[PDB]
DNA sequence: TGCCGAGGCCGCTCAATTGGTCGTAGACAGCTCTAGCACCGCTTAAACGCACGTACGCGCTGTCCCCCGCGTTTTAACCGCCAAGGGGATTACTCCCTAGTCTCCAGGCACGTGTCAGATATATACATCCTGTGCATGTACTCGGGATATTG
DNA sequence: CAATATCCCGAGTACATGCACAGGATGTATATATCTGACACGTGCCTGGAGACTAGGGAGTAATCCCCTTGGCGGTTAAAACGCGGGGGACAGCGCGTACGTGCGTTTAAGCGGTGCTAGAGCTGTCTACGACCAATTGAGCGGCCTCGGCA
């Protein structure tokens, strides 16, 4: 027994959009914080609810930019995600260009 | 380099939430791309709003107006 | 040391349209939060009127139109009408 | 004895911590009495629409104590709000499900 | 074959007049405005004003509609352009 | 007043969209673009009216309108403020 | 009384640090405008009247003619890429646009 | 009554960076407005810096904290170069 | 052998762009306002900022063990190209509506000045609404076992 | 039809709510004060309306071929599942910094007196820029010369 291609995407679908969790691990991200930090001010210290603060707010970046991709990549007759998709959504909210 | 701990099962994840059913390996190192410049931004205000009152940690309030600056305000950590 | 928040009023409200129900202390910092944003909202924003006309002082009849640019559709006239009715109340005890 | 200016106007919100609120966001003038009780009432009025619209979620799953996945699940439903709260997330708050109609199965 | 189109780009790309005929624009908006109030009087600056931000706003959504055409391998512009250059901007 | 988005005219929309960079236009552009245009007319004039509710005056003036465009993001440099 | 020396003049800027003071108080600011923060600030302006100027007739220039109309703003406002930033909010009247065919919609 | 603009310190300042060249009054109205905007915009930032660290002055800091948050880039560090003369030179 | 049609090189001449020269009409820049209202200088009292001390919260750093991420590889369905078929988007043209200009004529109401009372600020005394704290017990959770639903 | 999975229900419980309590600092009262702005009243700009004319533009039609879309294809690059690996997530002690108190004194505001920086003028009065006309050049295709390949 094996599932179809397909069938376990639409799963996890289904999982995570029912889940309020955080995705990233905690540690990954709390290294990169402090690295992206000190090319801006040597020896800083962060209050452990910070880095919460920003793990809150990357996440709910991210989603809403694969949630606005995705409508691009349904227009343009695919359902697969590529660069090229991403670099259309962030041009018409004025991010990058 | 500590950009690349954001593992491509977490970016699966957080693509997954948003709805996409299938991801070009391509996107994995693009969308690294655009997280390490979001934060690249919101810290650049946070540090700043830290060296004008002086003191030298971050708080959680900092971040909090360097996000409501730039038009992404949360509630939670103190409106 | 001690900090004042909206924490006792929204529980208060909450016991007025759901006599059973409570609110989580997660959910509190939200909505403390939401009071706040609404509130330096129409604060920061009826300054401006005040400027545009060159009046000194913050008025009821400047609020009115604060809470009639800040909020969409059938909201706002429910708001407008709600305060309205506040007004007239405290006007007849001062 | 003391009455509080909150029993005059009705309202279950602080009349006057508003008013010394504002007093401190003011250019360098006053402000009339009679705008915290139309201060008030708008702001009290979207509780009881935001709180009350959680008649429709926290009840609905049999869960007693309104918690952070509610309020989304129901700010980001309502659509007479949500423009009043786009510039805010909702910590611990998740999103509403979808899935577009092309990507499940045909 | 197909170029007297594009020689119509190169022409409006240079010149900043005004492109929607006055009146015509004058009286849609006294229209819209009586909705709101009946017997407005519209100041000959504020009518200008309206115009000068609209037609900013119509050649912007232009610009970035036609993104989307080409996303669909397409030159020409569609209905369902306009909605996606609107959806994914937040109107 | 009777109809007068058709005044608006199909000739006048393809001068827009030849300025924003487009070749071809199909037929049921015009249409959609009328309605994206008298959407945004609404919501700026609305906030232009109150802004002139508040002063008493009857006129709407350049300053209300410009001051209604500050507000949603949009803002104008030509007739002050 | 020894005459009078602007403050302006002081501070070597060609900006009213006076009337600037007396716009500061008086605006949505708190109970203490200091008066060495209106010069770090008719400066902090002033500097751009220089930045986005100089780059202007610049292209005044380049197009042959003298007085510096309207569009010639709108192609170094919005051409300039720290400017760009800085007046996103901002429509020019009367400005027009940076002209652009995109490189997909020529033949050959 | 007198109105007042700053349309005479942009002139003065044309004549500074290209001695020969003009304004025509249309595009002169667009100076007029880009300049009091970047008025507002730091005065009402250098208002909220205060109130966050509970202050009732706006002292030089208060400001130069504003113009660092405020402008997108070099043009940061141009401006903070360019103002810590101006108070440099006034304070003698 | 031959024959003689098909194929490969040089001026005419119409149509965009580009750079050049003329001339008549507003709209910039320069005075003179000059009258005038604000910036400036000189007193002063006082608010608030800056800078020591020091108390003790909490952020950084060292220790152990599981989920999770890393690596493989088969194979499936999706992205991709390409070729063909229809009609709808364009073009060119003639007839037509009405935008744009100038012109006269009225009267709404924007605008600014003059009065004076209604309104809010500021003080002192004072009492009761809210904050921080410590406390029992009910809700919402995590787990295990079985029923229902749905994929292949 | 078999199998993995989601759904559902009851047990046992580590912890977060919602409350009662002490008490403190700020909302409230009662009285005095002054100046903002509501109300009345002109003067004057200009928003509006109706006429006539020229001519730029829009509307409607006819012909066509450019494009959009559907179908069928060969291939690579993803999803699924398994097996293996390393590194996230759960645990006490130091001392550095945020935070609060005390104090000095730098500096702004408030009143007053004097005059020059600045803004409404004139119809200024030139002299840039706007149309309006002009000449060169490039670009392309068609109509005239000369050698050769396939055919009698």
């Amino acid at each position: 027994h094996r599932y179809r291609p397909g069938t376990v995407a639409l799963r996890e679908i289904r999982r995570y959009q029912k889940s309020t969790e955080l995705l990233i691990r905690k540690l990954p991200f709390q290294r990169l914080v402090r690295e992206i930090a000190q090319d801006f001010k040597t020896d800083l210290r962060f209050q452990s609810s910070a880095v919460m603060a920003l793990q809150e707010a990357c996440e709910a970046y991210l989603v809403g930019l694969f949630e606005d991709t995705n409508l691009c990549a349904i227009h343009a007759k695919r359902v697969t995600i590529m660069p090229k998709d991403i670099q259309l959504a962030r041009r018409i909210r004025g991010e990058r260009a | 380099d500590n950009i690349q701990g954001i593992t491509k099962p977490a970016i699966r994840r957080l693509a997954r939430r948003g709805g996409v059913k299938r991801i070009s390996g391509l996107i994995y190192e693009e969308t690294r791309g655009v997280l390490k410049v979001f934060l690249e931004n919101v810290i650049r205000d946070a540090v700043t709003y830290t060296e004008h009152a002086k003191r030298k940690t971050v708080t959680a309030m900092d971040v909090v107006y360097a996000l409501k600056r730039q038009g992404r305000t949360l509630y939670g950590f103190g409106g | 040391s001690r900090k004042e928040s909206y924490s006792i009023y929204v529980y208060k409200v909450l016991k007025q349209v759901h006599p059973d129900t409570g609110i989580s202390s997660k959910a509190m910092g939200i909505m403390n939060s939401f009071v706040n944003d609404i509130f330096e909202r129409i604060a920061g924003e009826a300054s401006r009127l005040a400027h545009y006309n060159k009046r000194s002082t913050i008025t009821s009849r400047e609020i009115q139109t604060a809470v009639r640019l800040l909020l969409p559709g059938e909201l706002a006239k429910h708001a407008v009408s709600e305060g309205t009715k506040a007004v007239t109340k405290y006007t007849s005890s001062k | 004895k003391a009455v509080s200016r909150s029993q005059r106007a009705g309202l279950q919100f602080p009349v006057g911590r508003i008013h010394r609120h504002l007093k401190s966001r003011t250019t360098s003038h006053g402000r009339v009495g009679a705008t915290a009780a139309v201060y008030s009432a708008a702001i009290l009025e979207y509780l009881t629409a935001e709180v009350l619209e959680l008649a429709g979620n926290a009840s609905k799953d049999l869960k007693v104590k309104r918690i952070t996945p509610r309020h989304l699940q129901l700010a980001i439903r309502g659509d007479e709000e949500l423009d009043s709260l786009i510039k805010a997330t909702i910590a611990g708050g998740g999103v509403i499900p979808h899935i577009h109609k092309s990507l499940i199965g045909k």
